[PDB]
DNA sequence: ATCGATCGATC
DNA sequence: GATCGATCGATAAAGTTTTTTTT
């Protein structure tokens, strides 16, 4: 390699300017990695170059990394390593790149295809589905004769290099050097690396309609695995490559495609439209937002606006969607920790409206729509033989709703599979299933929002209110809000609605999502020997007063007296628990029940 | 003459010095044929003991014998006994250890497998009774 | 040959018809654009001579690539390395045999084709451009891959003790084509007997793929060779179109001339458009003036908000009917099918209404699933069209609810759980309790139970049978006229040719008036509809005191706001007026009534 | 129904996968003819073989059977010999088996070019027999009759894939007749059943059906 | 946990907590072979590698070899020892699994004096060695550098057991 | 073709602690008796016609139908199987609710 | 990638 | 003419959730 090493030579006394600014940031991180691990009485290794340091004062050597990326990159890894040593070397793995930056128009969404840019830089974003196993694999091991007690060194190439077309190395175990020795293989010595084979769907909205979603593929390496849950925006850059033999291989290869097109990658980035950061600013901001007594009825009425009232609701939602803690007894089951409300209502009255607009802030909760299919949430056995001889237990709803919240609707519209699906996953935080293969209790925290239309038209007044839709009881039993919305006419309300249906054709959101998802790690009260001494009171009256009106309740109702009030604390960011709660808590059941 | 249970190529004793077993072309004109059938029996009601999965076997009709065993009837039969195996031929590639004792029965002088033998029947005459 | 290719570069550089000198003002006009393409137009072609196109029409493969060839080296020449190869587009009109030579004369010949195709396929990539490395003697050659007999036209050679198959496929210089097999079908109308219709394969280049969309009339043109594959008794072999050109109509992504907006826009400025189309669009229709006005907004529909936040409102209107029989509620429905841009026609039964949405199947290859049918997936932006409301009680109602007012579906099932974008617009006309005696008691029983699918739909007529002795014989005036005689033919050229607009004139003139002018209503105009409400309201519970009970819910009243945009789209104006909107509440009040009765 | 005049033929290929390697052979029949359903199996020299074939001794006669003046007043008299009946049955029956035109137009509706009739009689006169003779008299016929008519069985149905294919198109009554005889009487229990797929193959005329499947229209007049 | 044990972990030493599921029965398996001409008696021995192998030929010893006669060679059983064989399957405990996947399985292997003192719902922990093994079959069109590694065990430490 | 098997052929002379008893009825109301009725627990299915023991307890909680149990309204309204009930069973008991002014409040005190 | 069979060359 | 060696060709893969009528 002389003429095809120079400007690789040139570029190596070029780009240290550019890393004037990374010189301490690669020696940086591993000093305390001989010193955590020195010490322990752990960081890959990611050198992100941004796109604009090369840019700035470089054309040929920047030009080429968006042509022909295929020469160029093992010039950068060369130059790295031998600045790791040369750095640090006297305490006593080849340091690639992530390469970050801006691309100038290669956003080529993967309904599209590349005519051109075949073989070149591609930035890609969407969902993944897929999720297949993780495996080692070798790169290089270490043979050893015991005899003359001299080792022997062999490195086995595959389609991982990424770059050179390489002669295939296709042996196991070479055995038998030239010599007279049985050979030995120190494989502690030796090193390993693994892969992982994801499909990323398209993003389903920027993609117009007349076509169902397509998809490839991405294989990665080690520093980016367990990274991905099935469900994430994911955004993903690297090179674009095929490989295999085909059309010409020995004989009848007619009309069958031999380029499988692949993705050879670095720097998956989540996004989000857990990664807010923020500052001592905004954080303060929000102390001196915690400041007034008004802020439970101010972010009430900030969160839907489009439609008129129903406060008792309004409150309800983000109630519910921050969530209450569950203290796990010590060898004792713990109870249920989430809550599940429920909505019906006469038809055409925004029942549905509300339920996805949630989505957009719902801070990685992916629901479903409720679909008559087995599969809500459990698997079947789907395995697909995951590359011919293993079988997975892959999951269908329930890996996406941990610490999250689903919808479905169409409750009563259902057969008989999904009433015996979400009995047991109610009362029992996880499921476990043998459907062809192994016991598996899997466990997620999950709460559901539920939607159904009472039959018989017009008719909850003059019947009984209970039995009203005859779905089962024990679901009913397990759900404790049951809303009736009332649809009366009042000729200044409907006055009211006529012009707010008019002004919309033309305290905010991002500032209410950074609220809650930072209340979520905060601190948790639950003892007030005194607010618990008021609503003994305040259910005992109506628990001698639950036959002489219209609904009967239950004893596990005391348990949400005190969920309502937990999470009504955690709105106000405090470590007490105050005698305030102890009034909202009890006038919305008081409109719930009458 | 008299192909064997998997005799599909007659190799033998050609009349001058031609080149002996390089092919074979299965006339249809001269070559006379006969006509057969291979059903599956049971065993009769009144012996079982009890609902213990009652066994089988099964036969071949060889002669004008065929279609006059209407199926689902009480019948006798003749009595040839016979085992055929068929494991390696010229066209497609020839639980618990069934066939153990097939491992004996390996090296013939060609080439070395694995060769079967199953218990099957032959009969040359049906009658039946009711 | 060298000499054929004599004869073709020293041909489309001086063919020219009287002093315009065109093909070389194109190809000049196709090289600075990006698309390296021709479109020789063959019977165009034959000025030269007859010899030439017969080596071509009588032998192929060769002609096309040495063809290609012969015009790559004139745009090369056109220019003073980055150049690709070009590819050719043929077109021809001769008469399309439609589906019934097979195997007799018509194997590797020009032919010309019709037909509807229904069933795409993802991308992939053949090769066209290589560079070959031994394992022996680091040996370097290239091989150009480039017409067809699907792959195995040469082989990779043993030349460079030498071991065979010495050679692999780096991928470091390359180029790469994409074909498609995507699927044809039979237009469904020209091989009657009793027989079910057939189906073939075909495949194509990138520079003409991507220009189809399942559910449209094409025309074709290619070859019709044969390719063999071992995954059948005798040696037998499979048919394929290659093909050439699909110079089709049209679209059925909104670039097209200026002339075609030019009469546009000469008769958009005549303000007699709203009572002509009345006449124009139904030919053979006997009035029904009150019905007629609401398909021609149901065609053009509104707009799509999506305002700042993460709701949004359900732009589009959706029509229903039902009445007696006899009285055009089905007839009418297959001439809306023709004049949309997409259109689908499920009108029966419902067809096994999971199957209505999406399916899933175990799939050959790899033994998967994914997701590959529905009748609402390809049904965008267009509109289709059922019936018989009544008869189908099973599953019709579960499986339309989530389908309207969000269109925002996820399938459940054993893969995915997607949330695909639907832009829909339903349709439908079914049977009361046998018309008559339903309009003779008390005037409920309409569909049996339940009014929750009667308020997501929101724009309903209720047709009567009068006996109107004045009228009917002018009908039965009528349809003698059309039935036989066919003096309409004759009339409608002679009324249409300077006033009315013909049937396909239309299907060119909605797609461009609904995809520029974006609209809006009048601001000072939200006070009348907010004075014209309060009182329906109260002519509504004027009602219930009789013991009257049922539907009128409030999302008729933002379906009228949704009306008033429709006749915006029509005029194009991007501001709405009063004469425009109290037109629109005449339509709308002719059945707010239709309640009370 | 078909049946087939042709040769026989062995191919003796020495392998065969199901059962297995044995002295046996395969059977392969070549036709040389073949030729549609026949009906009413008692003849011994004409209607098996369907000559249908006008060329001289028939179309040079026809002519003059065509310009006599009470033809119409014949033919109908003549057309079912076995029965003496009411005559105006027999004046619709004839009439129905001739047709119409199937007369398209422009770009616009087309129009039903077919005649049905229906019979009402009493439990005891004729009225299976003129259904039942006029099925030999036709070209092409069907007679799913009585109980057991399936809802989607005179119809298009899809029949599943087996092990290795796609969900194909297996059509079934109605997409063979052509001029096809049902006997919808009073089979009250699947009367709510099937009668929702009749009444639009008459007014929504060539209706077909997407049931988890393929948007397709077959074209059945 | 074993869903961290992906990297620099082969050929090292590592003990992993988890439940047992799927045990397999006891058979033996070979360490030394032991074959028979019944004409010099030579036993002829061998080492044993993985899953399968192959017997040698018969004139190859050195009395019973190299005349116009060989011995013609046939295994013994007893004339070689076996060993102790039993497979098992380890899960997670499901409380150090994240937020997100299912739980991973492992394979384990038991070798010496260990064997028949596990049980399904052993809520247990092993300490013992790491290995990758070959695949040995269809190299070429699959497996091309691919490990499906199992542990190796060492120790067993149960616990929670008139 | 091992002999997978549920409970009742493994708990052999010790405690079968069911719940949800309106749940697969189809199969389960029969074989419930088949304990009971002594000695003819079995796999009586087309592979063999074998038969084992039964002497195993049984502790059942059937759960009520729609509302309360109403107790003015007659019993075996919710239980499915009186012929288990009449001799095939000894003794019965019933967790009915009152509304109590002492007792829930102390039964609140209980829970929080 | 390994094993078996067939063909060619040498003794 | 027979025996031995070398080269070329052939041999090993796996299944069990949606959807139809039917009782
Ligand atoms: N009570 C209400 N107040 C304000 N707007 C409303 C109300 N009810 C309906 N709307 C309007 O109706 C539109 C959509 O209503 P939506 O489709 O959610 O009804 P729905 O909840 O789906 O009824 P159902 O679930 O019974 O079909 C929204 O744009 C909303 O502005
Ligand atoms: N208003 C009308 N103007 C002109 N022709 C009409 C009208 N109504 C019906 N027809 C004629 O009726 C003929 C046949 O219609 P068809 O038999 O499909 O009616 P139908 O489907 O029974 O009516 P409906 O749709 O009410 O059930 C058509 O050729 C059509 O011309
Ligand atoms: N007018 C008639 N001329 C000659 N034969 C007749 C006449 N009426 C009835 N028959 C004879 O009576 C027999 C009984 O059959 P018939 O036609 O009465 O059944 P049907 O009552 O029409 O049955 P269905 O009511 O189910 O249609 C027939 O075989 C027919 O030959």
């Amino acid at each position: 390699p002389d003429a095809v090493f120079g400007d690789r030579v040139r570029r190596f006394q070029e780009f240290l300017d550019t890393f004037t600014s990374y010189r301490d940031s690669v020696r940086s991180i591993q000093v305390y990695n001989s010193n955590n691990a020195a010490n322990y009485n752990i960081l890959p290794h990611r050198i992100i170059i941004s796109l604009d340091d090369l840019r700035e004062f470089d054309r040929s050597f920047w030009s080429g990394i968006l042509v022909e990326p295929a020469y160029f990159i093992p010039p950068a890894e060369k130059a790295l390593t031998d600045l790791a040593d040369s750095m640090d070397d006297v305490p006593h793995h080849p340091w690639k790149l992530s390469f970050k930056g801006s691309f100038g128009a290669h956003a080529l969404s993967p309904r599209t295809l590349t005519a051109q840019h075949l073989n070149k830089l591609v930035s890609v974003e969407g969902i993944v589905t897929k999720t297949s196993l993780v495996r080692p694999k070798l790169i290089r091991s270490v043979h050893y004769a015991a005899k003359t007690g001299r080792f022997h060194y062999r490195d086995y190439t595959d389609a991982t290099t990424t770059l050179t077309t390489r002669i295939p190395t296709p042996a196991i175990y070479p055995t038998e050097d030239t010599e007279g020795n049985k050979l030995t293989t120190e494989y502690g010595y030796s090193t390993f690396i693994d892969h992982q084979r994801i499909t990323v769907q398209e993003m389903p909205e920027m993609a117009p309609a007349g076509q169902l979603p397509r998809s490839i593929d991405v294989i990665l390496d080690d520093d980016l695995v367990d990274k991905t849950k099935p469900g994430d925006r994911v955004n993903v850059v690297g090179v674009f490559k095929s490989l295999g033999a085909g059309g010409m291989n020995q004989s009848n290869s007619n009309t069958l495609i031999g380029f499988k097109t692949l993705i050879l990658g670095n720097t998956v980035y989540p996004l989000h439209a857990a990664r807010q950061m923020l500052t001592d600013f905004d954080i303060r901001n929000i102390n001196k937002l915690s400041k007034k007594k008004d802020i439970f009825d101010i972010l009430s009425q900030s969160l839907a606006p489009s439609i008129y009232g129903h406060d008792h609701i309004k409150k309800a939602i983000l109630l519910m969607l921050m969530g209450g803690v569950e203290k796990n007894l010590e060898n004792g089951s713990h109870l249920r920790g989430d809550i599940n409300i429920l909505m019906v209502g006469d038809p055409s009255t925004a029942k549905s409206q509300l339920l996805r607009f949630v989505l957009n802030t719902a801070s990685l909760a992916i629901a479903t729509t409720g679909r008559g299919s087995s599969g809500v949430g459990l698997t079947a056995a789907v395995t697909t033989d995951r590359e011919t001889g293993e079988r997975r237990l892959e999951a269908g709803a329930m890996v996406l709703a941990d610490r999250g919240v689903v919808c479905i609707d169409e409750f009563d519209k259902m057969t008989d599979v999904d009433r015996v699906a979400i009995h047991e996953v109610m009362e029992q935080q996880t499921v476990t299933i043998a459907k062809a293969g192994i016991h598996t209790t899997l466990n997620a925290r999950c709460s559901v929002i539920a939607a159904a239309n009472p039959v018989f038209g017009q008719y909850d007044v003059n019947r009984d209110p209970h039995q009203n839709i005859a779905l089962p009881d024990s679901l009913l039993s397990r759900f404790d809000l049951l809303f009736v919305v009332t649809d009366d006419i009042n000729e200044i309300r409907d006055r009211s609605i006529s012009e707010h249906v008019l002004r919309t054709h033309r305290v905010t959101i991002p500032f209410l999502r950074k609220y809650v998802q930072y209340a979520k790690e905060r601190v948790i009260p639950q003892l007030t020997q005194e607010a618990i001494n008021v609503i003994v009171k305040n259910y005992t009256d109506l628990r001698n007063d639950d036959n002489t009106k219209k609904s009967p309740i239950t004893a596990r109702t005391l348990e949400t007296l005190i969920r309502l009030a937990t999470a009504h604390a955690k709105v106000r960011l405090s470590k007490t628990v105050n005698k305030v709660d102890a009034k909202v808590a009890a006038n919305l059941l008081r409109f719930a029940l009458l | 003459v008299e192909q064997s249970f998997k005799y599909t190529e007659p190799t033998f004793c050609p009349n001058p010095s031609c080149e002996n077993r390089a092919f074979w072309t299965l006339n249809v004109t001269r070559s006379r044929f006969l006509d057969w059938q291979k059903v599956r029996i049971q065993e009769n009601a009144n012996e079982i003991p009890t609902g213990s999965m009652p066994r089988t076997l099964d036969v071949i009709l060889r002669g004008d014998s065929v279609e006059r065993a209407k199926p689902g009837d009480r019948c006798k039969f003749t009595g040839v006994e016979i085992v055929v195996p068929d494991v390696t031929q010229l066209g497609l590639p020839g639980k618990t250890t069934e066939g153990l004792n097939s491992g004996v029965t390996g090296l013939r002088s060609l080439g070395v497998r694995d060769l079967t033998y199953k218990i099957s029947f032959l009969a040359c005459h049906v009658i039946s009774i009711g | 040959n060298t000499e054929i290719i004599k004869s073709f570069k020293n041909f489309i550089l001086e063919f020219r018809l009287d002093s315009q000198f065109i093909y070389r003002d194109q190809l000049r006009n196709n090289i600075l654009v990006k698309n390296y393409s021709l479109t020789v137009n063959m019977e165009h072609l034959i000025g030269y001579n007859e010899d030439i196109y017969k080596k071509l029409s009588d032998e192929p493969s060769d002609i096309i690539p040495l063809f290609e060839t012969a015009i790559t080296q004139v745009a090369k020449r056109i220019s003073i390395n980055s150049l690709p190869t070009f590819q050719l587009i043929l077109n021809s009109n001769a008469n399309q045999i439609p589906l019934r030579d097979l195997d007799s004369e018509h194997v590797s010949k020009i032919v010309r084709l019709s037909g509807i195709i229904i069933s795409t396929s993802v991308l992939s990539s053949r090769a066209t451009y290589l560079s070959i490395m031994c394992r022996n003697c680091r040996h370097t050659t290239s091989i150009t891959i480039n017409n067809f007999n699907t792959g195995n036209t040469v082989s990779l050679p043993r030349s460079c003790n030498c071991g065979p198959d010495p050679y692999i496929i780096i991928h470091e210089s390359s180029k790469f084509i994409d074909q498609q097999f995507l699927k044809l079908q039979e237009i469904p109308e020209l091989v009657p007997v009793g027989e079910m219709p057939r189906n073939l394969t075909m495949t194509c280049d990138r520079y003409l793929t991507n220009k189809v969309i399942p559910g449209t009339r094409v025309t074709i043109v290619g070859i019709y060779s044969i390719y063999n594959s071992k995954n059948s008794g005798v040696a037998i072999r499979t048919p394929y179109i290659k093909i050439l050109g699909i110079q089709s109509d049209v679209e059925t992504v909104t670039m097209f001339t200026e002339e075609e907006e030019e009469e546009f826009l000469q008769l958009s400025r005549n303000p007699k458009l709203y009572e002509i189309l009345t006449n124009s669009i139904a030919p053979s229709i006997f009035g029904n003036e009150d019905i007629k006005k609401a398909i021609v907004c149901l065609l053009m529909g509104g707009s799509k908000k999506i305002l700042p936040d993460g709701m949004r409102l359900r732009g589009d209107i959706n029509v229903l009917l039902l009445g007696d029989p006899g009285t055009a509620k089905s007839q009418l429905l297959k001439f809306v099918e023709k004049v949309s841009p997409i259109a689908v026609y499920t009108s029966g039964k419902g067809s096994s209404a999971a199957g209505l949405t999406a399916s899933v199947q175990r799939d050959p290859m790899t033994r998967e699933f994914y997701l590959e049918g529905g009748a609402m997936v390809l049904a965008d932006g267009g509109v289709v069209c059922i019936d018989e409301f009544d008869k189908m009680r099973d599953e019709d109602r579960v499986a339309i609810h989530e389908a309207m007012e969000q269109q925002t579906i996820s399938i459940a099932k054993a893969g995915i759980t997607t949330v695909l974008n639907s832009r829909t617009s339903v349709l439908a006309a079914a049977n009361p309790i046998y018309g008559r005696y339903d309009d003779l008691k008390s005037p409920g029983d309409n569909i049996d139970f339940q009014t929750t699918i009667l308020s997501r739909f929101d724009m309903i007529f209720i047709v009567k049978d009068d006996h109107n002795e004045e009228r009917d014989i002018s009908i039965a005036n009528h349809v003698i006229n059309i039935h036989t005689g066919n003096a309409n033919a004759m009339q409608n050229q002679q009324e249409e040719n300077g006033s009315e607009i013909s049937i396909e004139k239309m299907k060119r003139y909605i797609t461009y008036c609904r995809l520029k002018c974006a609209p809006r209503l009048s601001p000072q105009a939200a006070e009348k509809l907010s004075s014209n409400f309060v009182t329906i309201r109260k002519q509504l519970l004027i009602n219930e005191l009789e013991s009257t009970e049922r539907p009128i819910t409030i999302r008729q009243l933002e379906a009228i706001i949704r009306i008033t945009e429709s006749l915006a789209k029509l005029e194009l104006s991007p501001i709405a007026q009063e004469r425009h909107v109290d037109e629109a509440i005449r339509l709308f009040q002719a059945s707010t009534m239709d309640a009370a009765s | 129904e078909v049946e087939v005049t042709g040769i026989y033929k062995n191919n003796y290929d020495g392998n065969l996968n199901a059962k297995n390697g044995f002295p046996v052979f395969a059977t392969i029949i070549e036709a040389n003819s073949i030729k549609r359903r026949e009906g009413n199996t008692a003849n011994e020299g004409e209607e098996g073989l369907d000559v249908f074939s006008w060329t001289e001794e028939e179309e040079r006669e026809f002519r003059k059977i065509s310009r006599d003046r009470g033809i119409i007043d014949k033919i109908i008299s003549s057309m079912a010999p076995s029965i003496y009946g009411h005559r105006d049955i027999k004046t619709a029956v004839a009439c129905s088996l001739f047709g119409g035109v199937p007369k398209n137009v422009n770009g616009k509706h087309s129009i039903r070019g077919d005649i049905n009739v229906l019979l009402l009689g009493d439990p005891g006169t004729a009225k299976s027999q003129i259904l039942k003779y006029v099925e030999k008299t036709a070209h092409r016929a069907v007679f799913a009759t009585g109980q057991g008519a399936s809802a989607v069985g005179l119809t298009a149905s899809v029949r599943k894939d087996p092990i290795t294919k796609e969900w194909t198109l297996e059509g079934g009554a109605l997409v063979l007749a052509d001029k096809g005889v049902c006997l919808i009487d009073e089979f009250d229990k699947m009367n709510d059943q099937d009668r929702t797929s009749i009444h639009e193959a008459m007014e929504q005329q060539s209706i077909s059906i997407s049931k988890a499947g393929i948007v397709t229209t077959l074209q059945a007049r | 946990s074993v869903r961290q044990i992906k990297g620099d972990f082969l050929g090292q030493l590592i003990t992993v907590r988890g439940i047992i599921t799927r045990v397999s029965d006891v058979k033996p398996a070979v360490e030394v072979i032991a074959y028979t001409c019944d004409q010099c008696g030579y036993e002829v021995f061998q080492e044993v590698n993985s899953r399968t192998f192959t017997p040698l030929s018969e004139c190859t010893s050195e009395e019973c070899s190299q005349n116009q006669t060989k011995g013609q060679l046939f295994m013994s059983t007893r004339a070689s020892k076996f060993s102790a064989f039993q497979e098992c399957k380890i899960q997670e405990l499901s409380q150090q699994v994240p937020v997100g996947h299912i739980p991973r399985s492992l394979n384990i292997h038991v070798n010496g004096t260990l064997v028949r003192s596990l049980s399904p719902g052993d809520i247990v922990d092993v300490t013992g060695i790491f290995l990758p093994a070959p695949y040995t079959g269809f190299k070429a069109l699959k497996a091309g550098l691919l490990t499906e590694t199992y542990l190796e065990a060492q120790f067993v430490r149960q616990h929670k057991k008139l | 073709m091992i002999l997978e098997g549920g409970a009742l052929v493994l708990a052999d002379n010790g405690i079968c602690c069911i719940d949800e008893f309106d749940k697969m009825d189809e199969s389960d109301r029969t074989a419930i008796h088949e304990v009971m009725e002594q000695q003819t627990i079995s796999i009586s299915k087309a592979g063999i016609n074998t038969t084992l023991n039964a002497r195993t307890s049984i502790l059942a909680a059937a759960n009520p139908l729609y509302g309360r149990y109403n107790p003015r309204l007659s019993p075996l309204d919710n239980i499915n199987l009186p012929a288990a009930l009449l001799s095939r069973f000894d003794i019965l008991f019933l967790m009915l609710d009152i509304p109590s002014r002492d007792d829930d409040e102390k039964l609140a005190e209980h829970v929080t």
